[PDB]
């Protein structure tokens, strides 16, 4: 039965690692982890991985 | 690319094009950062001196967003074997840094274990390029993209006349007439997760293009993450 990172990516936006028996989230370079510890906020324009919108 | 669709404005911004002396595209690349381009080692023998163009979607017209960059350092993998295309990966350090802008932006590098259990178990990734539109054909003048399903290691080995090493994975279609093809090599294979694209592979080889019962073979980027990290210094 799916738990932690195996359940919808641990609610993380990007990387998910199971430290102990709980989820630790983290983000690609050019992102920071939000206060909720789950979402990844781009720290500039043109962060990696995003189609360009202007 | 055989089949697929055009990359529309802003949709394939991590794409780079290695161009020869005659200013003609011979291979793709993926933008990793303002200085580093990811490509296949086998592309490094398809021309003497080459540059890198970014921001192009139509090689027949200058929509004023294109830039060419000279290569400063080429780091080819020391175990590349031309006979089997194993370790088909290289990094280019550019002389001058890329300016990110519309149609120009890097793809993310994933973390290894997460990528293997989360990215490579998605249904599909996206491969893009300016290469041939069919086996016999001419190179596309428009940048194209194609969604390709990941294929089971086992099925792929059964299908291939050449050895598929652990440094390679297969993607594409058994019968459907859609595939990468010559000129696309070295280009990106990326996998979307939520709304972010990660680099998962490099276009490497196939037996022809889009043949029934054959697939496309891509260098497995996740086997090389440490190596890429090293090369970028
Ligand atoms: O059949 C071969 C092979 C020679 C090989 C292969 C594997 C190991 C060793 N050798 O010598 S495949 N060709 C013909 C097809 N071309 S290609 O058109 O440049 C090409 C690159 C490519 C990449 C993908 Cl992902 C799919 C189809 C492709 N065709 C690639 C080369
Ligand atoms: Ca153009
Ligand atoms: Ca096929």
């Amino acid at each position: 039965t799916r738990k932690l990172c195996s359940l919808d990516n641990g609610d993380c936006d990007q990387f998910c690692h199971e430290e102990q028996n709980s989820v630790v989230c983290s983000c690609a370079r050019g992102y920071t982890l939000a206060d909720n510890g789950k979402a990844c906020i781009p720290t500039g324009p043109y962060p990696c991985g995003k189609q360009t919108l202007e | 690319i055989v089949g697929g669709q055009e990359c529309k404005d802003g949709e394939c911004p991590w794409q780079a094009l290695l161009i020869n002396e005659e200013n003609e595209g011979f291979c793709g690349g993926t933008i990793l950062s303002e200085f580093y381009i990811l490509t296949a080692a086998h592309c490094l023998y398809q021309a003497k001196r080459f540059k890198v163009r970014v921001g192009d979607r139509n090689t027949e017209q200058e929509e004023g967003g294109e830039a060419v960059h000279e290569v400063e350092v080429v780091i080819k993998h020391n175990r590349f074997t031309k006979e089997t295309y194993d370790f088909d990966i290289a990094v280019l350090r550019l002389k001058t840094p890329i300016t990110f802008r519309m149609n120009v932006a890097p793809a993310c590098l994933p973390e290894r274990d997460w990528a293997e259990s989360t990215l490579m178990t998605q249904k599909t990734g996206i491969v893009s390029g300016f290469g041939r539109t069919h086996e016999k054909g001419r190179q596309s003048t428009r940048l194209k993209m194609l969604e390709v399903p990941y294929v089971d290691r086992n099925s792929c080995k059964l299908s291939s006349s050449f050895i598929i090493t652990q440094n390679m994975f297969c993607a594409g279609y058994d019968t459907k007439q859609e595939d990468a093809c010559q000129g696309d090599s070295g280009g990106p294979h990326v996998t979307r997760f939520k709304d972010t694209y990660f680099v998962t592979g490099i276009v490497s080889w196939g037996e022809g293009c889009a043949r029934k019962g054959k697939y496309g073979i891509y260098t497995k980027v996740t086997a090389f993450l440490k190596w890429i990290d090293r090369s970028m210094k």
